C-alpha cells in the first residue's frame, strides 16, 4: 500500500480530502493552523497513487505527501 | 508580532519556490499558529501558487 | 607549406576543379539559344564561378590534394602566415555581435523590470525602447569591463534562488 | 672491485645509514602522527580479522633507535634498488 | 578416447547435445521455473 | 495468496499481480534492499557473487579454447594466417537447409562452421600456442580454475569462513596485495611466459610443460642478471627477416626496446613487450609496499586524505573526512571502479588497433574492427553505470554533516555552475559541428565544393609531428632529429618508431585531414552532452525546485504525479534511462569513423574518406549504403551465400530496436485498459475459462517499461551494427 | 618594511612589518595563510643563499678562467675527468651523486629536523663564527635577502640567456656593451615574437 503522510505545513483547506478518489483521507481538528483543522490519512490501505491529493495541496512544497510502496488488488486498482 | 504587513522578507525556508527570493507580508496571525507570517510573491511555484504562510524564522526583512 | 596544404594558386586540382565545373556549365550552355533568359542566366554562373574560384586562391587559401580551400585556425599560424583573414578576423566579429545582442538584450530585461507589469512588456514588446537601446549595445565592451570593475554584472549568491542539495 | 658486490653493497649501506641515524627519526614521527592521530585504530575486535591486527616480532629489537626488521628491510630493500639501477644504468641505456 | 586428446567429442555429439540443450533442458527449467514462481506462500 | 518466487521482497511475494514475477528478477542483485540485510551479510554476499563471476569468465573461456580445438582450424590458420579464416565452431542447425549447408562450409571444414572475429586465434599463436592439445589442455585448466572458484562462493559463505565487516574494510591492505601480488606478481610471471615459453615458441622451439626446467630461455641464462651486465639479454635482436614460428633471422634478445613492430607478423616485438611486463611489474610491486599493514613502516590512507586541504581554503575542508566516506559507501567505490575500467577498456580500444599486440592482427581486418567496436560499446555502458552508481551514493550513502565542507560536499554547491557549463558547451559543439556539415551539404548540392568550409585539424598535425609524423612539415621534437628528445631515443625506439610512424600502409598516427576535425568535435559533442545528462542526475539524485524530497522517493520511481505541470522522466535513474541513447549516439559516431576512415585505407582509396566524410551526405551514400550491398545480399531470390546469417541479423536488429519505441513511445495506460478488456473476455469465454491465471495480468510498470524498451532499443543498435560491421569488413 | 614594491599602494597586512625584506611584493596574496608565510619565508632565505653561491659559482669558473656554468658536466658525458681550478679530481660522476646524497640527506634533514622557525632560518653559533650577527643583525639580514634576490633573478638570467642567446653571461654582457641595441634580448629571435 502507498504511504501517505500530512505535515505540519497544513493549513486545514480540505481540498486534498474533497479530492482523493478511494476515501483515504479525512479532516482532524488539531491547534496549529487558523483553520483549527489538520488532515489525517486514516485508510492509505485503499489509496491508489493517483497524488491527486498533492495536485491540491496548496502549501509551499506538499504538506500531504503519497509515497508509492507495495502494491496489492486496491493499490494496483484491480477489478479482475 | 512578526514582519510589518506589506514589508518584503527574504524567505529563508529551504524547501520554498521562492528561497533566496522576496516577498510582501499581506498579514502575521498574532496567535500561536505554527506559521503566521503569510507572504505574497509576484513568481508563482511551479503548481501557480503566488503565496506561502512562512514562519517567523522563515523570514528574514 | 603549414600541413601540406598547397596554396590554391599552385594546387592543380583546384585548376582542373575549375575546368572541369566550368565545362559542366558550357555543356548546359549549347543546348540553349545564344540570347534565351536560360542562356544569359548561365552565362553569369560561368563568370561568378571564374571569379570566385580565383578571389580565393588570390586570397593566399592552401588547398589539399582534394584541391579545396583549408582553413588555419591557430592565431600564431595564422597571423605569421598571413592567414588571419580566415576564421582568426572572423572570430572577433561575431563575438562583438554577439555580446552587443546579449548586452543589449540585458539592457531592455533589466530596464522592463521594475516598470509596471514587466511580464506584459516581454510579449507586447515595447518597440520604441527597445530601439532607443539597441545602439546602446555598439560600446558594450566598454560598460560590460565598467560593470566588471564595479561587481554590477552579477548578482550576489545571497540572492539567487538555488535548488536544494 | 667493480663486481655487483661494489654496486649492491653500497646501495644498500647508504640507503640503510641515511635511514638510521638521518630520515629514522622523521620516519617515525612521521609513522606516529599518521596512524595516532589523523588516522585512528584498525581491526576493532571479533573475527580472525587480527591478521590486520599488528604483529609483535617487528617490535622486538634491541637495536639503539628501534631499528625494526622491517625498517632494515625497508632502507636496505631501497638499497638494493640503487645498487641494481646503477649497475644496470651503467650495463647499457 | 582415441588419437591424442583422450575427451575429444565424437561426431554425434552436436546430433545430441544441440538437441537436448534448447528444446529437452530448457523445458525442464521453465517448468521446474514455473512450480517455483506460482509456488504458494 | 503470498507467493515465494521474490523471497528477498514480501512486498513483491504478497503481489497479487504478474509485476511480482518481473521485479523479483530485477530487485534480485540489489541486496541492500532485501528484507533483513545487514552490512556484513551484505559484503559476504556480494564477495561470493564475485567468485561466481569468476567462475564464468574461466568457464567461459574454456569453452571458447575447446570448441577452437574440437570444431576449428588453428593449426591450419597457424600454417597460412594470411589464407585460412579462424573457425570458431560449427553450424549444427537443424533446420538447415542444403545451400544454407554448402555456403557455410569455408575456411577449411567439412561441415557448416562460423569463422571467427573474437582474434583468439591471433593472441593464442603470439603467445606460444601452436597445437588443439595446447588448447584442449588450457580449456580443462581454466575448467577446474572455474570449478574452484564456485567452491570458494560456496566456502566464504558457510559460518567460519564468512568474512567480517572489518576485513571488507581493510583497504590499506587490500590495495597494497592488489597492487603487488594480483598486478606485479602477475606480470613478472607473464614476463616470465614469454622469456621462457612466447619468445621461444615464435622463434621455433618447443618450450612446453616437458621441457621448460631445462631450457635456457637466454643462452648466457641468469649470469648477466646476477652480474648486474642485464644488457646481455638485449643483444641479437630477432632480424627483419625473421618469421614468426620460425627460426629464419631469429635472435637471442629477451627484454629490449626495440620498439614499432615485428616485419612480417605487424605486431608488436615480443622482446619490447617481455621487458614491459617485466619493468611495469617492478613498479606494481614497489607500488604494493605503500600503505601500511601490521608491521608499522607505511602510510594511513586516512591520513594523506586529511593533510591535502588548500591553505587558501578554497576546496573548504578538502579531502578530509573523505576515507570514510568510500570506505563506507559500496556504491562510491564501485563508481570509481567503473569509471576506471571504463576509461581503460577505450585505451585498449584505441591503442590496439594504432599498435597492434597480436600476430598477423592488422591481416585481419574483419576482427580489428569488431574488437575496438566490441570494447568502444562495453566502455560506453560502464561508464554509464559509474555516474549510475554514483548518483546511488549521493541518495542511498551520503552523509552531508559529516561531508561538510569537503570537496564532496562543496560540488553541490556548484552543482548549477558545473550543470550549466555543460550545457553551453554542448549547445556550442551542437551548434556548430552540425553547421558546419549542412553548410558543407548545401554547398555539395549546389555544386560548390570549393565554397564548403574545411578547417585544418592543426593542433593534432602537431601532436602527430611531434611524435615523428612529417608529412606535415612541421619539424617539432622528434619530427626534428636536431632535438634533445629525438637524440636522446635515436638509440633506443626511436629508429622504429618514426620506421613505423612515417608508413601509411598501417594505423600508426594516421594522417589527419578537415574532415576528421569535423567528427573529432561531434565526438566531444557526445562526450560532454552523455556527460551532463548523467552527471545532472547526479547532483540532483536528491534534491531540484521540483523535487525538493528525490532522496525520499529513492532512486527508481516512475514520476511524482502531474502535478506541478509534470514531474514524468524526474528520478536519478531516468538520467540514466536517457544517456544511454546518447551514449549510444556518441559510440555509433566514433565505431562509424573507425570503420570508414579504415575501410577507405584498405581498400586504397584514402581520397574517398578525405572528400566524402567533410559532407554528412557522403558519410550515407559512400559508406552505409554503398558497404550495405553485400550484406543486404545474403539471400535474394535467386540464391543465398555465407553472409545469409548476418543479412537475418540485419533485419533482426532492425526488428528488435524498433519493438524498443513501443515501450518509450506508448505509456502505461492503454496497455493497462486493453489488460482489463482482455480478463474479461478470458472469463466470459466457454472452454477456455476452464484454464485461469495464478498471477492477475497487470501491463508493464512506468520504469519496467522503460528498461524493457531501451533493452530492445540497445539490442538492436548493437546487433544491426554488428551485422555491418562484420558482414561489409569480411565481404571484401 | 623596507620600502614598497609600487610607490602609492598599501595593505598586504597579512605580510608583518618585521619580516626582513618587506616590501610589500605579495599580488597574488600567496602569503595571507600564516602557515605557508612560515614555510614561504624560510624557503626565501634557503633558496637566496643558494642562488648567492651559484651565481658566485657560475661567474667565478669563467671570471678565473676554466670554464662556463654550462659545459662543466660535460666531462661526465665526453668521458673525461673533473677538475677544480685545473687539479684533476679523482672521481666519477656515480662517486659524486652518491657523496652528494648522503651528504645532503644528512646537512638538509638536521637542519629540517630543528623546530624553532627562527633558528632553522638563522642558526647562527657554528654557522656564525666571526660572529657578525652580535651589533646589529637586521640590516645584514636584509642585505642577505636584498642580495639574494638579484642572485635569484642573476641565476635566471644565466639559464635564459643561454638558452635564447646561447652565450656564456660575461661573454653575453660584453656582446650586450659592444653593440647594446643590437646584441639584446629583442635581437635575438626566442624572447619576442615579431
Ligand atoms: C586555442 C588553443 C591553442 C592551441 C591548441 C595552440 C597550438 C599551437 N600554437 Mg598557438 N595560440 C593560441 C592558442 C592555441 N595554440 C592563442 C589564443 C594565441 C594568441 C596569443 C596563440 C598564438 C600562437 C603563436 C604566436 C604561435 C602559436 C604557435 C602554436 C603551435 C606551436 C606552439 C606551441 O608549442 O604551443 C602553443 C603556443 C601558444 C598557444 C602561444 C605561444 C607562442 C608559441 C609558444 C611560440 C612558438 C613559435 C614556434 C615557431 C612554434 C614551433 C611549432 C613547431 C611546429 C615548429 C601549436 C600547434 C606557434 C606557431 O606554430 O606559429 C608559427 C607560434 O608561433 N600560437
Ligand atoms: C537577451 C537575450 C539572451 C541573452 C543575453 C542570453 C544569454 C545567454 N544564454 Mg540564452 N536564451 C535566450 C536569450 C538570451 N540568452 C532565449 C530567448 C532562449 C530560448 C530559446 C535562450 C535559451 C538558452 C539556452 C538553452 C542556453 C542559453 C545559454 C546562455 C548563456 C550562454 C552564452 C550564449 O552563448 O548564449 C546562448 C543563447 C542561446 C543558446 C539562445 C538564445 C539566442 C537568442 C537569439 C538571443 C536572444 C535575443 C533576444 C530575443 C533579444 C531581445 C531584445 C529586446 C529589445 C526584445 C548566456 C549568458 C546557455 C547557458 O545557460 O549557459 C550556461 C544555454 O544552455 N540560452
Ligand atoms: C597478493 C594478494 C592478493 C591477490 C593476488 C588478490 C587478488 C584478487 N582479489 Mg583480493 N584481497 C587481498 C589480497 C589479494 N587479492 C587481501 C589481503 C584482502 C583483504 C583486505 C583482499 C580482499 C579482497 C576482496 C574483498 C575482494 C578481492 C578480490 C580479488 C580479485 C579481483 C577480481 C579480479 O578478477 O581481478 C583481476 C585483475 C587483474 C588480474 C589485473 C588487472 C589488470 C587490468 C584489469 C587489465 C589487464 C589486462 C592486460 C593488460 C591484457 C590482458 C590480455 C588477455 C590476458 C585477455 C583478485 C583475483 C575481489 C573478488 O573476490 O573477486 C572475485 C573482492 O571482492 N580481494
Ligand atoms: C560490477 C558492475 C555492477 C554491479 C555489481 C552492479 C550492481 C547493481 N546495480 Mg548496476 N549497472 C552497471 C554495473 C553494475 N551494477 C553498469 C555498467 C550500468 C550501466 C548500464 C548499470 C546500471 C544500473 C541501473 C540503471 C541500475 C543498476 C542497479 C543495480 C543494483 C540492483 C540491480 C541488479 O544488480 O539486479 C539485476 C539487474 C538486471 C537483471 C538488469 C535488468 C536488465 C538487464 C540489462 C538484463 C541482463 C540479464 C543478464 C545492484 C546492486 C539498479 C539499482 O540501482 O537499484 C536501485 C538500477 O536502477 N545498475
Ligand atoms: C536526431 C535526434 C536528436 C538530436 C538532433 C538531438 C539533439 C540534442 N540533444 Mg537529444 N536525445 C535524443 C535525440 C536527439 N537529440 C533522443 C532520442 C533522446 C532520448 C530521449 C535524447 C535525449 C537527450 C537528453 C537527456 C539531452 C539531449 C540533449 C541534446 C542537445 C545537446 C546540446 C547540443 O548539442 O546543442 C546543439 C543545438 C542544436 C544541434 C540545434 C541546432 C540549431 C537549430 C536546429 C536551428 C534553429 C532553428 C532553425 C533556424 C529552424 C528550425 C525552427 C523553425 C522551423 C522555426 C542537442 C541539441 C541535451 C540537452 O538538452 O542540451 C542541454 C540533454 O540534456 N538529448
Ligand atoms: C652553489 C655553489 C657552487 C657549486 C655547486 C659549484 C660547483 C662546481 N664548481 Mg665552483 N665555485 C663556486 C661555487 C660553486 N661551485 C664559487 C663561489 C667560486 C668562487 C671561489 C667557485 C669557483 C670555482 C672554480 C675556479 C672552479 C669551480 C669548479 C666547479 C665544478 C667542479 C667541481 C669540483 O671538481 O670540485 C668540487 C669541490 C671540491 C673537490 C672541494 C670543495 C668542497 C667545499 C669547498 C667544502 C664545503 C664544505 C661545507 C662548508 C660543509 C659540507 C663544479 C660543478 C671547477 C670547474 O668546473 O672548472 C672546470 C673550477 O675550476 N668553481
Ligand atoms: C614575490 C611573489 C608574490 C606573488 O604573490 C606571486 C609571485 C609574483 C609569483 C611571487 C614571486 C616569486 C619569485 C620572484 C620567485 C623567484 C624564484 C627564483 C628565480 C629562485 C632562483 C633560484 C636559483 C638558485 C637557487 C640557484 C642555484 C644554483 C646552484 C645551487 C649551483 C649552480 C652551479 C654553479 C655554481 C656553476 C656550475 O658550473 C654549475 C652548477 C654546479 C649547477
Ligand atoms: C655565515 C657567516 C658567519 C661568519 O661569522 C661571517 C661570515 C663568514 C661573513 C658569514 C658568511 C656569509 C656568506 C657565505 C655570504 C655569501 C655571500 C654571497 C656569495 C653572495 C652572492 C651574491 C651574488 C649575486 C647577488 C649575483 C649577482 C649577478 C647579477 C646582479 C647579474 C649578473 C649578469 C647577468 C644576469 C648576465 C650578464 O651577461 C652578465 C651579468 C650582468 C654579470
Ligand atoms: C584566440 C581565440 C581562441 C582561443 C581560446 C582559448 C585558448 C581559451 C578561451 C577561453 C574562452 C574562449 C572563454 C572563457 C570564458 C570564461 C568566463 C568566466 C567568461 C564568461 C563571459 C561572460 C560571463 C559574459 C557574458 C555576456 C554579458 C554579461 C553581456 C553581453 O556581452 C552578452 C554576454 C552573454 C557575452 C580560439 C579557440 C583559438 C578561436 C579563435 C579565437
Ligand atoms: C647489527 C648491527 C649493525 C648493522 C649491520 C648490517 C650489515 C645491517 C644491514 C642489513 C641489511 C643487509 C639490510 C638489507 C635489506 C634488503 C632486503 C631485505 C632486500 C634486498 C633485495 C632487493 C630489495 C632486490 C629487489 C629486486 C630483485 C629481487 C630482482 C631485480 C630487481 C630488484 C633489485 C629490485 C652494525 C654493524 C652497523 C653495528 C651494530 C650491530
Ligand atoms: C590456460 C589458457 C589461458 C589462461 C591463463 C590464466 C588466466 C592463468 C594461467 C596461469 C599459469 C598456467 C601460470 C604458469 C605457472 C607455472 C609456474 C609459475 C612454474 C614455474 C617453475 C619454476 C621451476 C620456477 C620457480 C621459481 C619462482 C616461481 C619464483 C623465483 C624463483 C624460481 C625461479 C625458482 C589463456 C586464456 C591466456 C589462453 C590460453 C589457455
Ligand atoms: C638537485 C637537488 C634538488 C633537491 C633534492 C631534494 C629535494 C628536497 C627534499 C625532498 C625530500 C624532503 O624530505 C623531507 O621533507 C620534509 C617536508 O618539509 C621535511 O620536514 C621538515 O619540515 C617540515 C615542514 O612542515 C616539518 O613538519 C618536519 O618536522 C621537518 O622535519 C624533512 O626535513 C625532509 O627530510
Ligand atoms: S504521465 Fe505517467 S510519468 Fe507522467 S506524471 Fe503522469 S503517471 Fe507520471
Ligand atoms: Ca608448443
Amino acid at each position: 500500500s502507498h504511504i501517505v503522510k500530512i505535515y505540519d505545513t497544513c493549513i486545514g483547506c480540505t481540498q486534498c480530502v474533497r479530492a482523493c478518489p478511494l476515501d483515504v483521507l479525512e479532516m482532524v481538528p488539531w491547534n496549529g493552523c487558523k483553520a483549527n483543522q489538520m488532515a489525517s490519512a486514516p485508510r492509505t490501505e485503499d489509496c491508489v497513487g493517483c497524488k491527486r491529493c498533492e495536485t491540491a495541496c496548496p502549501t509551499d512544497f506538499l504538506s500531504v505527501r503519497v509515497y508509492l510502496g507495495s502494491e496489492s488488488t486496491r493499490s494496483m486498482g484491480l477489478s479482475y | 508580532v512578526g514582519p510589518k504587513r506589506g514589508s518584503q522578507v527574504k524567505i529563508l525556508r529551504p524547501e520554498s519556490y521562492w528561497y533566496n527570493q522576496t516577498g510582501k507580508v499581506v498579514s502575521v496571525d498574532q496567535s500561536g499558529i505554527l506559521y503566521p507570517v503569510v507572504v505574497r510573491f509576484e513568481t508563482q511555484n511551479y503548481a501557480g501558487v503566488t503565496t506561502n504562510n512562512f514562519a517567523l524564522d522563515e523570514v528574514q526583512p | 607549406d603549414i600541413a601540406g596544404l598547397t596554396p590554391c594558386s599552385e594546387s592543380a586540382a583546384y585548376a582542373k576543379r575549375l575546368k572541369n565545373e566550368v565545362k559542366g556549365l558550357n555543356k548546359r550552355l549549347k543546348n540553349y539559344e545564344a540570347d534565351s533568359a536560360p542562356a544569359i542566366a548561365l552565362k553569369a554562373t560561368i563568370e561568378r564561378t571564374q571569379n570566385r574560384f580565383a578571389n580565393y586562391a588570390k586570397a593566399g587559401l592552401l588547398c589539399g590534394a582534394d584541391g579545396l580551400p583549408h582553413l588555419i585556425s591557430d592565431p600564431g599560424l595564422a597571423l605569421k602566415y598571413g592567414h588571419a583573414g580566415e576564421v582568426f578576423i572572423p572570430t572577433f566579429g561575431f563575438l562583438y555581435v554577439a555580446g552587443w545582442i546579449g548586452y543589449v538584450g540585458r539592457l531592455y530585461l533589466n530596464m522592463v523590470k521594475g516598470e509596471a507589469k514587466p511580464t506584459e512588456k516581454e510579449i507586447i514588446i515595447d518597440v520604441p525602447a527597445a530601439l532607443r537601446l539597441t545602439w546602446q549595445g555598439a560600446t558594450w565592451p566598454v560598460q560590460v569591463v565598467a560593470e566588471l570593475r564595479a561587481n554590477t554584472l552579477t548578482e550576489k549568491a545571497e540572492n539567487i534562488t538555488i535548488s536544494p542539495r | 672491485g667493480l663486481e655487483p658486490y661494489l654496486q649492491v653493497c653500497a646501495g644498500t649501506a647508504t640507503m640503510l645509514a641515511v635511514g638510521r641515524f638521518a630520515f629514522l627519526p622523521l620516519h617515525r614521527r612521521d609513522l606516529e602522527r599518521s596512524a595516532a592521530t589523523a588516522g585512528p585504530k584498525t581491526t576493532g575486535s571479533t573475527y580472525f580479522d587480527s591478521l590486520q591486527q599488528e604483529a609483535s616480532f617487528i617490535t622486538s629489537t634491541n637495536d639503539p633507535a628501534g631499528f625494526t626488521l622491517i625498517d632494515t628491510m625497508a632502507w636496505g630493500a631501497l638499497g638494493h634498488a640503487l645498487g641494481f639501477a646503477f649497475l644496470a644504468a651503467s650495463s647499457l641505456q | 578416447a582415441a588419437g591424442s586428446y583422450p575427451f575429444v567429442p565424437p561426431s554425434w555429439a552436436p546430433s545430441v547435445f544441440v538437441p537436448l540443450t534448447g528444446l529437452v533442458l530448457p523445458a525442464i527449467a521453465m517448468a521446474t521455473l514455473f512450480v517455483y514462481i506460482e509456488k504458494d506462500n | 495468496a503470498t507467493k515465494l518466487f521474490p523471497k528477498f521482497s514480501q512486498g513483491l511475494a504478497q503481489d497479487p499481480t504478474t509485476r511480482r514475477i518481473w521485479f523479483g528478477l530485477a530487485v534480485a542483485h540489489d541486496f541492500e534492499s532485501h528484507d533483513g540485510m545487514t552490512e556484513e551479510n551484505l559484503y559476504q554476499k556480494i564477495f561470493a557473487s564475485h567468485f561466481g563471476q569468476l567462475a564464468i569468465i574461466f568457464l567461459w573461456t574454456s569453452g571458447n579454447l575447446f570448441h577452437v580445438a574440437w570444431q576449428g582450424n588453428f593449426e591450419q590458420w597457424g600454417a597460412d594466417p594470411i589464407h585460412v579464416r579462424p573457425i570458431a565452431h560449427a553450424i549444427w542447425d537443424p533446420h538447415f537447409g542444403q545451400p544454407a549447408v554448402e555456403a557455410f562450409t569455408r575456411g577449411g571444414a567439412s561441415g557448416p562452421v562460423n569463422i571467427s572475429t573474437s582474434g583468439v586465434y591471433q593472441w593464442w599463436y603470439t603467445i606460444g600456442m601452436r597445437t588443439n592439445q595446447d588448447l584442449y589442455v588450457g580449456s580443462v585448466f581454466l575448467a577446474l580454475v572455474s570449478a574452484i572458484f564456485l567452491f570458494a562462493s560456496w566456502l566464504h559463505l558457510q559460518p567460519s569462513f564468512t568474512p567480517s565487516l572489518s576485513w571488507f574494510k581493510d583497504a590499506e591492505s587490500r590495495l597494497n596485495h592488489h597492487l603487488s601480488g594480483l598486478f606485479g606478481v602477475s606480470s613478472l610471471a607473464w614476463t616470465g611466459h614469454l622469456v621462457h615459453v612466447a619468445i621461444p615458441e615464435s622463434r621455433g622451439k618447443h618450450v612446453g610443460w616437458d621441457n621448460f626446467l631445462t631450457q635456457l630461455p637466454h643462452p648466457q641464462g641468469l649470469t648477466p642478471f646476477w652480474t648486474g651486465n642485464w644488457a646481455a639479454y638485449a643483444q641479437n635482436p630477432d632480424s627483419a627477416s625473421h618469421v614468426f614460428g620460425t627460426s629464419d633471422g631469429a635472435g637471442e634478445a629477451i627484454l629490449t626496446f626495440l620498439g614499432g613492430f615485428h616485419p612480417q607478423t605487424q605486431s608488436l616485438w615480443l622482446t619490447d613487450m617481455a621487458h614491459h611486463h617485466l619493468a611495469i611489474a617492478v613498479i606494481f610491486i614497489v607500488a604494493g609496499h605503500m600503505y601500511r599493514t601490521n608491521f608499522g613502516i607505511g602510510h594511513r590512507m586516512s591520513a594523506i586524505l586529511d593533510a591535502h586541504v588548500a591553505p587558501s581554503g578554497r576546496l573548504g575542508a578538502g579531502h578530509k573526512g573523505l576515507f570514510e566516506t568510500v570506505n563506507n559507501s559500496l556504491h562510491f567505490q564501485l563508481g570509481l571502479a567503473l569509471a576506471s575500467v571504463g576509461t581503460i577498456c577505450s585505451l585498449v580500444a584505441q591503442h590496439m588497433y594504432s599498435l597492434p599486440p597480436y600476430a598477423f592482427l592488422a591481416n585481419d581486418f574483419t576482427t580489428q574492427a569488431s574488437l575496438y567496436t566490441h570494447h568502444q560499446y562495453i566502455a560506453g555502458f560502464i561508464m554509464c553505470g559509474a555516474f549510475a552508481h554514483g548518483a546511488i551514493f549521493w541518495i542511498r550513502d551520503y552523509d552531508p554533516e559529516q561531508n561538510k565542507g569537503n570537496v564532496l560536499a562543496r560540488m553541490l554547491d556548484h552543482k548549477e555552475a558545473i550543470i550549466s557549463h555543460l550545457s553551453w558547451v554542448s549547445l556550442f559543439l551542437g551548434f556548430h559541428t552540425l553547421g558546419l556539415y549542412v553548410h558543407n551539404d548545401v554547398m555539395q548540392a549546389f555544386g560548390t565544393p570549393e565554397k564548403q568550409i574545411l578547417i585544418e585539424p592543426v593542433f593534432a598535425q602537431w601532436i602527430q609531428a611531434a611524435h615523428g609524423k612529417a608529412f606535415y612539415g612541421f619539424d617539432l621534437l622528434l619530427s626534428s632529429s636536431s632535438s634533445s628528445a629525438a637524440s636522446a631515443s635515436q638509440t633506443l625506439w626511436l629508429p622504429g618508431w618514426l620506421d613505423a610512424i612515417n608508413n601509411n600502409q598501417n594505423s600508426l598516427f594516421l594522417t589527419i585531414g578537415p574532415g576528421d576535425f569535423l567528427v573529432h568535435h561531434a565526438i566531444a559533442l557526445g562526450l560532454h552532452t552523455t556527460t551532463l545528462i548523467l552527471v545532472k542526475g547526479a547532483l540532483d539524485a536528491r534534491g531540484s525546485k521540483l523535487m525538493p524530497d528525490k532522496k525520499d522517493f529513492g532512486y527508481s520511481f516512475p514520476c511524482d504525479g502531474p502535478g506541478r505541470g509534470g514531474t514524468c522522466d524526474i528520478s536519478a535513474y531516468d538520467a540514466f534511462y536517457l544517456a544511454v541513447f546518447w551514449m549510444l549516439n556518441t559510440i555509433g559516431w566514433v565505431t562509424f569513423y573507425f570503420h570508414w576512415k579504415h575501410l577507405t585505407l584498405w581498400q586504397g582509396n584514402v581520397s574517398q574518406f578525405d572528400e566524402s566524410s567533410t559532407y554528412l551526405m557522403g558519410w550515407l551514400r559512400d559508406y552505409l549504403w554503398l558497404n550495405s550491398s553485400q550484406l543486404i545480399n545474403g539471400y535474394n531470390p535467386f540464391g543465398m551465400n555465407s553472409l545469409s546469417v548476418w543479412a537475418w541479423i540485419f533485419l533482426f536488429g532492425h526488428l528488435v530496436y524498433a519493438t524498443g519505441f513501443m515501450f518509450l513511445i506508448s505509456w502505461r495506460g492503454y496497455w493497462q485498459e486493453l489488460i482489463e478488456t482482455l480478463v474479461w473476455a478470458h472469463e466470459k469465454t466457454p472452454l477456455a475459462n476452464l484454464v485461469y491465471w495464478k498471477d492477475k495480468p497487470v501491463a508493464l510498470s512506468i520504469v519496467q517499461a522503460r528498461l524493457v524498451g531501451l533493452t530492445h532499443f540497445s539490442v538492436g543498435y548493437v546487433f544491426t551494427y554488428a551485422a555491418f560491421l562484420i558482414a561489409s569488413t569480411s565481404g571484401k | 618594511r623596507a620600502g614598497n614594491w609600487l610607490p602609492g599602494s598599501d595593505a598586504p597586512a597579512w605580510l608583518p612589518d618585521d619580516l626582513p625584506g618587506n616590501y610589500g611584493f605579495d599580488p597574488l596574496g600567496l602569503c595571507k595563510d600564516p602557515a605557508s608565510l612560515k614555510r614561504f619565508t624560510e624557503s626565501e632565505v634557503i633558496h637566496c643563499r643558494w642562488a648567492m653561491l651559484g651565481a658566485a659559482g657560475c661567474l667565478g669558473v669563467e671570471a678565473l678562467g676554466f670554464g662556463n656554468w654550462y659545459d662543466a658536466p660535460l666531462w661526465a658525458i665526453n668521458g673525461g675527468s673533473p677538475t677544480w681550478f685545473g687539479i684533476s679530481v679523482p672521481f666519477d660522476l656515480n662517486t659524486l651523486l652518491a657523496v652528494e646524497f648522503v651528504a645532503m640527506a644528512a646537512a638538509e634533514s638536521r637542519r629540517g629536523d630543528e623546530t624553532d622557525a627562527a633558528k632553522r632560518i638563522y642558526p647562527g653559533g657554528a654557522f656564525d663564527p666571526l660572529n657578525f650577527a652580535k651589533g646589529d643583525i637586521e640590516t645584514l639580514k636584509l642585505k642577505e635577502i636584498k642580495n639574494g634576490r638579484l642572485a635569484m633573478m642573476a641565476c635566471l638570467g644565466f639559464v635564459a640567456q643561454h638558452a635564447a642567446t646561447g652565450k656564456t653571461p660575461l661573454q653575453a654582457l660584453g656582446d650586450h656593451i659592444g653593440n647594446p641595441w643590437g646584441s639584446n634580448f629583442a635581437t635575438n629571435g626566442v624572447s619576442l615574437p615579431f
